[PDB]
DNA sequence: GCACAGGTAAATGGTTTGTGTCTGCTTATCGGTAGAGT
RNA sequence: ACAGAUCGUGUCCAUCGAGAGGU
DNA sequence: ACTCTACCGATAAGCAGACATACCTCTCGATCCTGTGC
């Protein structure tokens, strides 16, 4: 390291806990020296010096131009540090000294940061579009990669068969500037990517960068099953706690029940029903999966319900539903209401209701969310 | 299934320090000054040849009775020795239980000690050493006859033991197994 | 807690007027008021747009 | 709106009724309502899945045809009232239909 | 690190563990658990749970987590039911 | 050679079954479940002993369904063939490759490549072994055999054995 | 009920993660009941964890990204 | 008296709309604005520079920077958060999740 | 090209040029039709001022 | 007879009404003492 | 020795931009 | 005593970075070729 122990301002500043503001520190502290010193006076008695043990030669000034580094090396030289030279400086560092620049010896090390063997994702994560007509359409990660292994076989074939030092300077740098914009496609000072298309290559970064990401748009927030929206209505004749479920809406979402003792009876006539008029199921589930359609079987009636088994029963009355308005800015836009079934395909509620909703009746449109489970259904009824 | 949690950076230690050697070097499973259930800093307990025999007969027995009372509250030499536990395991463990045999088996063709106030006094014996359990069990179920097999044997002892004393221990474990 | 004193706060914010001027008294200095001085006491401005002291 | 596109020179497209025999992964609606040529005579009436044009396109086992039609939305049904055939500037066929309903 | 004589948590039942209480007995109740009270025919188990809960016969233990990782066990029929 | 350790183990218990009798139920449970077992990490496990104060904690019921986990703690005698010691058992099977020794409920090989090119194999004898000088060896005899590594730590556990050591042989 | 929206009514996936190097790159072969983890020669302990298939990708991308994002069934505290 | 000016404020800023609103809330929001020794923003630049949890505070402003950092660093994320379990699909130790439900043997056998 | 897409420009550098100049005809009612046959639009892209009716 | 494969195009010069509000980096600029005399 | 026409279940047409909308 | 010039702190002033409520509905286009081959 540039300073040491023996600096008080090192030792003062080689104290904070966080590992942020003791780099941060560090890094103020140190961009000052420009040479090794190798004989630092000792804290006491300041006529005598002290070997701190260093090389001697002079610090150059990195600044950053694009995707490289150069170093304006003066006691001014203008060379452009390599990457292999930065690597072995890297490799050359005590454990000490990056514990205590932050970082850790086990799980990140300072020469890790470079790129020396790039993995590529599996095809889960750049799946094969298929597209109108039988094309093969392609990610642009795909696209990327290719062009990326494209670069280092002709880097590799330059290198191999003799070439002048331009040619692999263009080689290796058209190589940093491919893996770069394939992690990277929003450099700062570059030239963007384009494929033959003339748009804009897609990142990793671009795919998980906003509110369509893979977390703001797919994780904190995604789409569910068991869901509906209809246009609401006003009904005086309901209760506070009650909505009027359409005749479809009910036949279509469903709520998995367990066959128990005190519900046979119920649930086989249920089925017997079938998938049809409004008291009926859609689905039975035997054991290890192997799910039952009652509208291609035909088959009902003449089966068995043993304990059990789970019975996807249309959504009844009394069935505690969720029942939501956007945008969700209190709690209130968010309530259980019991469900009633109407023969009109619209959304009916208690107009004293309306006002925590901040919702009317000209055209809003309003979800519904069904529970799938004992534990949701009671959590929803009592609280 | 562990006892054992976690330390000394078990994630990504990235040592591998081979598997196991004759030379100590036990696995971390077994490892010195264990961790018991309610209790701490508790040695290894090794067992001989004799006294793991006699702990899982006792155990046998100990279930076989206690079966025996609920059902009740609900209602030679080596020959002669393995139709005992013939008869013990044919009720006490019950299902499969193929490799219980073998066990028992080997067990009672290579048990050296048979007498219980012998084997009670090979750890009052033993215990005047400071050696590591795990090679007095070696030395007290394996046979010798002097201090060369002794030595022989294992390479965990490299002067770790006085050779008169070595002898010394030998030739009482020796008569100690020969009287019975 | 914490959602809910986010939400009680979030509420009066959507539920306010336009609060651009009108916040003048006897002497018509237009001091902010409303929806942008939430902002700005938010973002913790250092040039607040009406910066104001008063003395007893 | 369908038409008789071309990919290649053999590669082109046909209006017929579809069959199982050389057909695969084929839509699950009913073609009964389908004519010969591939296009339901107006004054039919038409509702869920139901396919209205019948169009194959060539794979390249048997199966060489493979369907291509476009079914009746799901949430839409009526009559058809009016059905278009002519060609396009190259010399394909281009086919329009039109689905006529009541909304009280 | 579970102390008795030292429990300084409210004796009260909040509705938290209410609700997840109710939900739990009716979940075993709905997938075949046994019932230690009589229905008096009913057929629902999120009412049969509450009936449970009225009379105290549930038997569930509530293991409350203290923000440094401690922690204390208060049984069902020990905790008072206001709300 | 033998081991007692403090094992722990974890089961999971259907609500169905959530009656007066879950101790036992649980009990029967760990005896038929740690009996017989061939763990990699521990080894053999051949009797659990001390079939009391169980001490059977509370059992967190998991959020998905009505099931309940729980910790048993228990000990139990362990069997592991640690590498480079000094074992002895008997013959049971003798084949072109090697003869096998029958240490505990283990099947250790020797290998012809492990002991000294002095044994032979001789079927003549009408028990097939490797009769040679230096004492007589057969099938069910008395063989002290050491132990080169462990191997195969998953499903069964044995291991490989040596003769070529001093004082290590006949007997 | 927020657990229930974001999984069973959404992407669930299970994976299997090493318990000693964190990442879910476990060889899992179900057939023969049998697992392995060739980045530590792992055979005996091996986890499954129930996470949406969105996490899965994200982690998949990160890792793609040379980070490493480890996931661990264990609280680490004092030593 | 710096967070008693802030709350001053802010109530004077909930004063013209006739809204009223509980103390508890905007007390709670002054004292998170001033947990540290001076104004912490409810921006990136504020609340965000914390010691919390990278997963839970890369999902509100730019989220590859923190990834990269974390990458850097070796930080290790407790996942005692909301949107850590929000994540990885676990229920979150909040409200009904605040506890655990254990079964007993004793009170088992008492009632039969 | 250009009055299909509506972005005035040839087939390469589209994100540079503008968007929405042509749009397709609204025919769901004569009044819709002649509102859309006279309207003005200023691309402009937070500002109250151009918003604002002035005099 | 028709297909087959690399990114050879523009050099340029060039663009656009009216986006603020912090944030960090990199200079330029301003005082103030220390190696000592006649 | 033995040594098959399809059958039977079959999964969807996607992405990127632009415009018009309505609470 | 302050000249001949060095690092300390304390600002000004230009250079870029991040981002803008939530919900859904519908239609409409585009996803390559020209110099080069015998
Ligand atoms: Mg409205
Ligand atoms: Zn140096
Ligand atoms: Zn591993």
């Amino acid at each position: 390291l540039l300073l040491d122990e023996h600096n008080e301002l090192m030792r003062q500043a080689l104290a904070i806990k966080d590992s942020k503001k003791r780099f941060a520190a560090i890094w103020t502290l140190c961009k000052t020296k420009m040479v090794c010193e190798t004989d630092v006076p000792s804290e006491d008695d300041p006529t005598q010096l002290v070997s701190r043990g260093g090389c001697g030669n002079t610090q150059p000034t990195i600044r950053k131009d694009g995707l490289k580094l150069v170093g304006s090396w003066k006691k001014p030289e203008l060379r452009v540090l390599s990457t292999e030279e930065i690597l072995n400086i890297f490799k050359h560092i005590s454990v000490k000294d990056f514990t205590s620049l932050g970082f850790n010896e086990v799980f990140s090390r300072p020469e890790w940061m470079i790129l020396t063997c790039l993995p590529v994702p599996p095809p889960p994560v750049r799946p094969s579009i298929s597209f109108n007509e039988s094309q093969r359409g392609e990610d642009d990660l795909t696209f990327k990669l290719a062009d990326i292994l494209k670069a280092n076989i002709s880097l590799e074939t330059l290198e191999h068969n003799g070439a002048p030092h331009h040619a692999i300077e263009e080689a290796e740098s058209l190589l940093q500037f491919h893996v770069a914009t394939y992690m990277d496609n929003d450099i700062a000072g570059q030239p963007q990517a384009l494929q033959k298309s003339g748009r804009p290559v897609k990142s990793i970064r671009a795919r998980l960068k906003g509110k369509e990401g893979r977390i703001r748009g797919n994780l904190m927030g995604k789409r569910v099953d068991f869901s509906a929206r209809t246009v609401i209505s006003g009904d005086p004749n309901l209760e506070l706690d009650q909505v009027g479920v359409p005749k479809s809406i009910a036949k279509t979402l469903t709520y998995p029940e367990v066959v128990t003792p005190y519900n046979i009876d119920r649930l086989t006539q249920l089925v017997r029903n079938g998938p049809n008029e409004h008291p009926g199921a859609k689905y039975v589930i035997r054991d290890s999966g192997d799910r039952i359609d009652l509208r291609y079987s035909k088959r009902a009636g003449d089966i068995q319900l043993q304990y059990g088994w789970k019975v996807e029963r249309h959504i009844m009355d009394n069935d505690p539903v969720l029942f939501n308005r956007q945008p969700s800015l209190h709690k209130m836009s968010m309530m259980a209401h019991r469900v009633k079934v109407i023969p009109y395909s619209t959304f009916r509620l208690n107009l004293s209701v309306t006002s925590p909703y901040n919702a009317d009746f000209d055209g809003d449109e309003m979800n519904l969310h069904v529970p799938q489970s004992e534990e949701t259904r009671a959590e929803l009824s009592q609280l | 299934s562990t006892s054992t949690f976690q330390t000394r950076r078990r994630r990504l230690k990235k040592v591998e320090e081979e598997e196991n050697a004759a030379t100590l070097q036990l696995g971390q499973e077994f490892q010195l000054k264990q961790i018991n259930h309610q209790g701490e800093e508790e040695e290894l307990i090794a067992l001989n040849l004799s006294e793991a025999r006699l702990v899982i007969k006792e155990a046998l027995v100990e279930r076989r009775r206690a079966f025996k009372r609920s059902q009740k509250k609900h209602k030679e030499t080596r020959e002669k020795e393995l139709e005992s536990i013939d008869v013990l395991l044919e009720q006490t463990t019950g299902g499969n239980n193929k490799d219980l045999k073998n066990t028992m088996q080997y067990l009672t063709n290579f048990s050296r000690f048979r007498d219980q106030e012998t084997v009670g006094a090979v750890i009052q014996l033993l215990k005047s050493t400071g050696l590591h359990p795990f090679e007095v069990a070696q030395l007290g179920s394996l046979a010798c006859d002097t201090a060369d097999e002794a030595k022989t044997l294992i390479p965990s002892l490299n002067n770790k033991i006085s050779d008169d004393e070595l002898e010394r221990i030998l030739k009482e474990l020796s008569n100690l197994e020969t009287l019975y | 807690v914490g959602v809910l004193a986010a939400q009680s706060i979030g509420e009066p914010a959507t539920q306010m007027t336009l609060n651009t001027f009108h916040f003048a008294g006897v002497a018509s200095k237009k001091v902010t008021s409303g929806v942008p001085r939430l902002k700005e006491i938010l973002n913790v401005a250092k040039n607040m747009k009406t910066p104001s002291l008063t003395v007893y | 709106m369908d038409q008789e596109k071309k990919y290649g020179m053999s590669i082109t497209e046909t209006f017929e009724k579809p069959q199982r025999t050389n057909t695969l992964r084929m839509k699950h609606g009913t073609y009964d309502k389908l004519d010969d040529d591939g296009l339901i005579a107006p004054g039919v009436r038409v509702s869920g899945e139901d396919v209205i044009i019948g169009k194959t396109t060539p794979i390249s086992a048997y199966h060489s045809k493979r369907d291509a039609s476009t079914p009746l939305r799901s949430t839409e049904n009526g009559i058809v009232d009016q059905v278009l055939v002519t060609t396009n500037q190259d010399g394909l066929k281009f086919v329009k239909v039109r689905v006529r309903t009541t909304k009280i | 690190a579970i102390p008795k004589d030292q429990r300084a948590t409210t004796p009260y039942m909040t509705k938290y563990e209410r609700a997840r209480i109710l939900g739990t007995r009716a979940l075993q109740i709905s997938m075949n658990a046994p019932v230690f009270v009589d229905l008096e025919g009913e057929t629902d188990p999120l009412r049969i749970a509450m009936k449970e809960l009225a009379e105290k016969k549930i038997p569930l233990v509530i293991r409350r987590y203290l923000p440094d990782g401690s922690f204390e066990d208060w049984s069902v029929e020990e905790l008072i039911v206001d709300l | 050679m033998f081991f007692i350790k403090d094992l722990s183990l974890n089961i999971t218990l259907h609500p169905s079954f959530f009656g007066p009798r879950m101790k036992q139920y649980l009990k029967t449970k760990l005896l038929e479940e740690v009996e017989g077992s061939c763990t990699g990490k521990f080894g053999y496990i051949l009797c659990v002993l001390d079939y009391d104060n169980i001490d059977i904690q509370r059992g967190r019921i998991l959020p998905t369904d009505g099931s309940a986990e729980f910790n048993v703690k228990y000990r139990a005698v362990v069997f592991k063939p640690f590498k480079g010691e000094v074992v002895d058992g008997t013959v049971v099977s003798c084949s072109q490759h090697g003869f096998e020794v029958q240490v505990g409920p283990m099947k250790v090989f020797v290998t012809k490549h492990l002991m000294p090119q002095d044994l032979t194999f001789n079927a003549g004898s009408n028990p097939p072994s490797y009769q040679s000088s230096e004492d007589v060896i057969t099938i069910k005899s008395r063989i002290r055999v050491k132990i080169e590594g462990c191997i195969s730590q998953v499903s069964s556990i044995h291991a490989i054995g040596s003769i070529k050591e001093d004082y290590l042989g006949a007997i | 009920f927020l657990k229930e929206r974001l999984m069973e009514a959404s992407d669930a996936f299970r994976v299997h993660i090493c318990g000693i190097c964190g990442l879910m790159t476990v060889i899992a072969k179900l057939n023969h009941n049998q697992f392995e983890c060739k980045g530590c020669d792992n055979k005996i302990d091996i986890y499954q964890i129930h996470i949406p298939y969105a996490a899965k990708l994200l982690f998949q991308e990160l890792m793609a990204m040379n980070i490493t994002p480890r996931l661990y069934t264990d609280r680490s505290r004092d030593f | 008296a710096g967070r008693a000016a802030l709350y001053k404020e802010v109530y004077n800023v909930i004063a013209s709309d006739g809204s009223y609103v509980n103390y508890r809330h905007m007390a709670l929001l002054v004292d998170v604005m001033t947990t540290q020794g001076g104004l912490t923003s409810v921006t990136r630049h504020g609340f965000n520079r914390s010691n919390t949890g990278a997963l839970m505070r890369c999902s509100f402003e730019e989220t590859v920077e923190i990834l990269f950092e974390a990458g850097a660093s070796a930080e290790l994320d407790d996942c005692r958060g909301v949107s850590e379990n929000v994540i990885l699909g676990q229920m979150a130790p909040i409200g009904t999740g605040a506890f655990d439900v254990m079964i007993d043997e004793e009170s088992l056998v008492k009632y039969m | 090209y250009a009055l299909a897409t509506g972005n005035w420009g040839e087939q390469k550098k589209a994100m540079s040029s503008r968007a929405g100049v042509s749009q397709v005809l609204n025919r769901y009612t004569y009044s819709s039709t002649l509102s859309h046959l006279r309207r003005t639009n200023t691309p402009i892209g937070k500002l109250a001022k151009p918003r604002q009716l002035h005099n």
